[PDB]
């Protein structure tokens, strides 16, 4: 046909402003084409700045734009391929395979801006995912149909958390998973690839259940911003075409807002509260409603916010907090004592922490052990000051059993074991459920609150106790 | 199906009857459009803040008219708007379709049907837009609005008309609160008396399309989606559809509060609906104020609050009752926005995460939870009748004054701490279970007498049920003299006692 | 209006055998006289537990059991084992 | 209706604080509880129990 | 039941969106782009003609 | 009406603090470079404009009663802390005392006047108003030693005095007329006579024994006996 | 913080220790490591596989030497060993 072409007037870091003619405005959000020595550029239209110039932002590094340079619009917005070729293929944002095994032979390739799926949804909320980490199956349960956040600053844990969710389910599940990685570490990528590639989660000559997304904080911001995007295209391509339960996996969903405050820092906005993007908020609904059980198919998401200067108020973490079935917040706190992993049990809280979904015994269990826990963080001053001997009796027996509880709370991961030191332990909901309603009954005051570190079920608890009580001692 | 076919022979006609008469010349043409926002030259006679259509199909809405270009700013996506797109103004001021028949629909920012339930029947159109009564139409809240849990309803009672915010942090039960309180109406909605039937309308402004799902489906299986109303403004949708669906809800309410009825609207959020109109000013090209948000922050809550208002009887003797939100950040209640709100709405209810995972189940903060109506906007029956019901908050702030922390002085000194520790466990309600005020009376007349001996703080959970279950039988005599009559007399009194020590007893 | 009257007979013929003839369906190959009226009207019925719920079985009430006719070893038991607990009043 | 019966019944109750010791009277006393209990429940809940053909057909 | 019907409205109008395509198609290849333009030229005419 | 008529005035103004955040709302679209705390640069200017021209003239005298919302609670903020100024009165009421059950909430300490002088209100008034501000200071120099330690810690001149300044906060709660919705007590008129001897008798130790709570929500020292009597006899 | 989500591994070094006089300072329990664990020297692996536990014990250990007691055999052990360490 008749290619449209433009000029590049401006370079504005990841920001490239491109002139076209009359009548041949690309809309917001297209992608522009550039023929750059290195390969092609792909430009995504951000804003139209008049006089048929629009503002773009990049997918890829901007040097070497020379002013003027020809622009090649593709008539529509980026298209990532979508179907079960891309199981088990690692892609960028631009839509290419950058796994090194060829072109992916899929028949379609689906824009990755699309709009919500409006009121298609399902209040199904109301089926526990058994991830195996204790702490999460007791205090915030997950949704196999809802949205999961899993907090968290630098350090923390959140990372090795996410890879145990992954390891725990995604395994022995029913459908396909998609994992994102958005601005994260490209070690960390090759690694949990590698991980996934041993356990036979993706095989090369096989099924490959399992389709990957990349292009970490490596990669400029526009990239770092739809990788997020185009890892939501394949989840809903799989999600609605083909009718599978999708198991979601962002490394960083907070990166795409870090991302959409860096292009609007160059995007002539005036900036919001600290600084972030007027449209945080529109942006990130845009983003997080694409995750949706919608009438067919259904997305677990799983998500993990990384909270800036570990500030839990922070205008991007305090958005994604409202888009979030269940959150699971770690606490570099808790991290600094050693119970791993580092979740705040009274700060994760989740929506199926009811009693008509959760059982009424399992919802008891959980709302001692969350009173035995504001119980002593609010005591927690005046143990430092006084002490223990001030307390009442119930009050000292309360602060013990919540230390043995907060104790209780780490658990092994196998993908830590280089960590820990020890094999990871997977407990079934049941299982923890029945041991800390044990404990609650003080049926295990005389064991030792280390007992109760680095275990799995109460079991465990009784033979790490005895283990201590003879060889040790 | 004969209905799409003449829905659209109809709609096609009116195309071809407004292309027939037309004559749009001053309509404008795109200079640039921004991220859901547009600049459009033209447009010599819009007025401010009137609906527009693009040719795209985005409907628009022009806050700054500057001097040759005016700002629209879009209730879509910017995906179909283009540079050189024609704008055409719709001639009106962006209003919301109103009436009795928005009951049982779920609706958009702008009243469109979202819900897929067929078209909105709507009595009439009102703008988005609408002043406040003034000084005299409006009339002193007396009329209690029956919230159904103890602790809001004897500590901080909600009345037609008044404005409670409920101010807290993150998931500490804020939409939970609303949620009783939307289902208790059900009590009053079904029966035939419109002047205690009270009508709801959700607000949902920066919620998620799943949460708004859910709150159908819980209105739906509890009787109640018939008389409550539901605006959604999804977080995905157009920051200017979120920060114009609270207004076209309020419209909606001041309906129902104009034509004699009581409206109850719940302004959940309204933080995210606050930072939706900071994106509308930090794009508008408007200088913000205080930490980026715009200067008309407080004007704009004001603005919307002050609609909800108890009328008098010249003006049909109509209410419309405010429920709005604060989502606190780590319980800072000395913030801009927070403070601001609680500066507007008759009285704030607090709720914290400390006493969420502290056992209190509503999360009422009897401290910073203060209703500006105590004696009115009450049942007779709770208010005062036996003295104590009345002075009841000043007792709870007494027990946090002398708490655990306060040195045991002597037996009396004990005897208050017993009282305070049991009220505080009686407080206690569980979820979806809105406690009638026939029902709530005698627990908290309970709480005075016969609480101090009750069995260990935790059985308090069943001695309330069997405690209902005792005054159910044979006893329904008294508890329909209280919720008829509304007053207590000295020989219901008495019998009240009687049956108080009966039970505890055994 | 040439606008307007082609558009409406388009618009009207393209589901005439949809709907009103019974043509099939042309604009699109699947067919439709034997999936919605045929193969979705046991779709309710296949959500639901067919053959379990939409027949509404009836299970006529279990007949409430009692003392099964016991006049003579229920009463002198009970009047015993009061005794027994009389003498520790 | 109902009304005399229970009110005697717990007058005997409170006439029992001398015949303490007994093992099922309570023990039907809250089976008559809950038997009731289940009644009202029932009746409260039970909507018309027939299809409106008039116009929920 | 009812809820089922609703949904095959639902339905119904999806597969008549569905034939919108093939409608617009049918008036794509036909060559409209001439009595169409002389339609709107006079319907243009007559809404002068009151102004 | 103070300059034409020659008439005493009470101009009550309620929440003045909405001029100036309307003055801010304004400056920001005014093409105005706001001040701190976001406010707009002419804020005193335009106030204290306003202010002034509320004032006692030779031809009249206007007795004006000014509300001042403070944003955050915090005192310091540019609006309430330069109005402070222009205000002979003083009356702050802190979220931290109302609290605590005083509902009158007027914080003891930073409510200052400047007709608090031996000259105007008299010795003996300026004597108890002194003697009260200390006993409150060190009862406020006091809440940390106690909250965290314990008040057994503390000397037995230093539990008299905080007792008595327990006492006395109780005692500054006093029943509005307009109040009856909250209190659901009648409102009282205490007297100013009737305050001082009542607070001189307080702070003389005279009523030692009794209860604080006599002094909650009451009037005069009268009151305060009633209060404590009505307690005993329902105690037993 | 940014900078340690982007590292693979901290080593953090207390301004105490090294006033108090541990020259090398270095946190031993902040101080963690991703990649290299799997990277160390065999025979380092082999002798230092228990030093983490030994220098949590002490961290442990060392907030309960307030009150100067018996503090079981167990505890003076891991002291003893601990400080030497
Ligand atoms: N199961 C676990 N066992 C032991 N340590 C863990 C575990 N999970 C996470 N960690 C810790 O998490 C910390 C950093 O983790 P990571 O989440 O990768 O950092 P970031 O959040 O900055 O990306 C490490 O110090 C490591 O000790
Ligand atoms: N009776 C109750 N009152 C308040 N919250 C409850 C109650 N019972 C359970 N909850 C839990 O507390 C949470 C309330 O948070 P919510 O009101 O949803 O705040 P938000 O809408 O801001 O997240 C719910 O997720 C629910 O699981
Ligand atoms: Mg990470
Ligand atoms: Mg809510």
């Amino acid at each position: 046909s008749t290619p449209i072409t433009g000029k590049v007037t401006a370079v504005i870091g990841a920001i490239v402003d491109v002139h076209f003619e009359q009548s041949e405005l690309p809309a917001i959000l297209n992608a522009l084409e550039i023929k750059t020595p290195q390969g092609k550029l792909v430009l995504e239209v951000a804003q139209h700045l008049g006089e048929n110039t629009v503002r773009t932002i990049a997918m890829d590094g901007t040097e070497g734009l020379v002013r003027g340079e020809k622009v090649l619009d593709t008539g529509g917005p980026i298209s990532v391929p979508v179907g079960r070729e891309t199981l088990g293929r690692i892609i960028n944002v631009i839509g290419e395979p950058i796994d090194e095994r060829g072109p992916i032979k899929s028949k379609l390739r689906k824009p990755i801006h699309a709009d919500p799926p409006s009121f298609a949804e399902q209040s199904t909320s109301a089926e526990i995912l058994e991830t195996g980490i204790k702490v999460v199956d007791l205090l915030a349960p997950y949704a196999r149909g809802g949205k999961i956040g899993l907090f968290g600053g630098a350090g923390v844990g959140k990372t090795v958390f996410i890879q145990e969710l992954i390891n725990n389910i995604a395994k022995a599940h029913g459908g396909f998973s998609v994992f994102t990685g958005v601005g994260e570490r490209t070690r960390e990528g090759n690694d949990l690839y590698r991980e996934m590639k041993e356990t036979g989660v993706i095989n090369l000559e096989g099924e490959s259940k399992v389709a990957l997304v990349f292009g970490q904080m490596n990669e400029p911001p526009g990239a770092r911003a739809r990788v997020a995007l185009t890892g939501l295209t394949i989840a809903e391509y799989f999600r609605d075409e083909e009718g599978q339960d999708v198991l979601l996996f962002i490394d960083n969903i907070f990166r795409f807002t870090q991302a959409g405050s860096e292009v609007s820092a160059l995007l002539g906005r005036i900036p919001s509260a600290v600084g972030y993007q007027p449209t945080l908020a529109t942006d990130m609904g845009l983003l997080q409603e694409r995750i949706t059980t919608t009438k067919k198919g259904s997305v677990t998401s799983v998500q993990a916010v990384y909270v800036p200067a570990d500030d839990l108020t922070d205008p991007a973490p305090a958005t994604t907090f409202a888009h979030l079935d269940a959150t699971t917040v770690l606490s570099r706190g808790i991290s600094e004592l050693g119970i791993y992993p580092a979740v705040d049990p009274l700060d994760s809280k989740s929506r199926l922490l009811d009693a008509a979904v959760v059982g009424q015994e399992h919802y008891d269990v959980a709302s001692k052990v969350q009173e035995t826990l504001q119980t002593y963080k609010s005591l927690q001053d005046i143990i430092a000051i006084l002490g223990m001997d001030e307390l009442s009796e119930q009050d000292k027996l309360t602060v013990e059993r919540a230390r043995k509880i907060q104790r209780f709370l780490s658990q092994p991961f196998a993908v830590a074991e280089v960590f820990t030191g020890i094999p990871g332990k997977l407990v079934r909901l049941k299982d923890t459920v029945a041991s800390f309603k044990a404990v609650l009954e003080g049926k295990y005051d005389n064991i030792p609150e280390h007992a109760f570190y680095m275990v799995g079920g109460i079991e465990d608890v009784v033979a790490k106790a005895e283990k201590l009580a003879a060889e040790a001692n | 199906k004969a209905q799409p076919t003449e829905v659209s022979s109809i709609l096609e006609e009116r195309i071809k009857g407004v292309s027939d008469e037309a004559n749009l010349n001053e309509t404008g043409r795109v200079l640039a459009v921004g991220d859901g926002i547009a600049r459009v030259f033209g447009l010599n006679n819009i007025q401010a803040e009137e609906l527009v259509e693009f040719s795209s199909g985005v409907k628009g809405m022009a806050l700054n008219l500057e001097p040759g270009q005016v700002g629209i700013v879009l209730f879509g996506s910017d995906r179909l708007v283009k540079e050189g797109e024609l704008v055409k103004r719709t001639g009106n001021i962006v209003d919301v379709p109103v009436g009795p028949g928005l009951l049982g629909r779920v609706v958009d920012a702008l009243g469109n049907p979202i819900d897929g339930k067929g078209p909105i029947d709507a009595a009439g159109r009102s703008r988005a837009q609408v002043k406040a009564p003034g000084i005299l139409p409006r009339r002193s809240v007396h009329e209690p609005v029956q919230t159904g849990l103890k602790a809001v309803d004897a500590l901080v009672p909600i009345g037609r008309g008044q404005r409670e915010l409920i101010i807290g942090d993150r998931q500490t039960g804020k939409t939970a609160v609303a949620l009783d309180t939307i289902l208790n109406q059900k009590r009053w909605n079904n029966g035939s008396d419109e002047s205690k039937k009270l009508y709801c309308v959700y607000v949902a402004v920066g919620q998620k399309r799943s949460t708004v799902a859910q709150l159908v489906q819980t209105l739906e299986q509890h009787d109640a989606m018939k008389y409550s109303i539901i605006v959604a403004a999804t977080a995905s949708e157009a920051a200017p559809l979120q920060y114009l669906a609270p207004f076209t809800a309020a419209s909606i309410g001041e309906w129902f509060r104009d034509n004699g009825k009581h409206a109850l609207i719940v302004y959940d959020d309204l933080s995210k609906q606050a930072v939706a109109y900071r994106q509308l000013s930090l794009l508008l090209r408007r200088p913000p104020g205080r930490e980026a948000y715009p200067g008309d922050v407080f004007y704009l809550h004001s603005r919307l609050l002050e609609r909800a208002a108890k009328l008098s009887e010249k003006e049909g003797s109509g209410s419309l009752t405010a429920l709005p939100v604060i989502e606190t950040q780590g319980g800072d209640v000395s913030a801009y926005i927070p403070t601001n709100v609680i500066s507007i709405t008759d009285g704030q209810i607090f709720l914290e995460a400390e006493l969420f995972y502290k056992g209190i189940r509503p999360a009422i903060n009897v401290g910073l939870s203060v209703s500006r109506v105590g004696s009115a906007a009450q049942v007779k029956a709770l208010k005062q009748v036996a003295g104590s019901l009345k002075l009841f908050l000043a007792q709870y702030r007494e027990v946090a004054a002398f708490a655990q922390f306060g040195s045991d002085l002597d037996a009396s000194t004990k005897q208050t701490l017993v009282r305070g520790e049991r009220l505080t466990q009686l407080l206690k309600q569980n979820q979806y279970s809105p406690l009638a005020t026939e029902e709530q009376v005698p627990l908290i007349y309970a709480g005075v007498n016969g609480h101090l001996d009750g069995i260990e703080l935790s059985r308090i959970g069943e001695f309330e049920s069997s405690f209902l279950s005792y005054l159910k039988s044979n006893h329904n005599e008294l508890l329909t003299e209280i919720r008829e009559k509304g007053e207590l007399s000295k020989e219901l009194l008495a019998s009240l006692k009687s049956a108080t020590e009966s039970f505890v007893a055994t | 209006q040439d606008l307007y009257l082609r558009e409406l007979k388009d618009t009207k013929l393209a589901p005439s055998t949809l709907q009103d003839a019974e043509g099939n369906v042309k604009p699109w190959n699947p067919p439709q006289k034997p999936n919605l009226p045929e193969l979705e009207l046991q779709g309710p019925e296949a959500l639901k537990a067919y053959t379990e719920q939409n027949v509404e079985t009836a299970h006529v009430a279990k007949e409430s059991e009692e003392g099964e006719s016991e006049p003579i070893e229920e009463d002198w038991l009970v009047l015993d084992d009061a005794e027994e607990t009389k003498e520790s009043h | 209706a109902k009304s005399a019966a229970n009110k005697l019944d717990w007058a005997k109750v409170i006439s029992s604080l001398r015949i303490t010791g007994s093992t099922a009277t309570q023990l039907s006393s809250f089976k008559k509880r809950n038997d009731e209990a289940r009644r009202q429940l029932l009746e409260l809940q039970s909507q018309p129990t027939e299809v409106d053909f008039s116009h929920y057909r | 039941w009812v809820r089922y019907e609703a949904s095959l409205r639902q339905l119904e109008q999806r597969q008549l969106a569905k034939s919108v395509i093939s409608r617009v198609q049918s008036e794509l290849g036909n060559p409209k782009f001439q009595e169409k333009v002389l339609q709107q030229s006079i319907s243009e005419i007559e809404q002068l003609l009151s102004k």
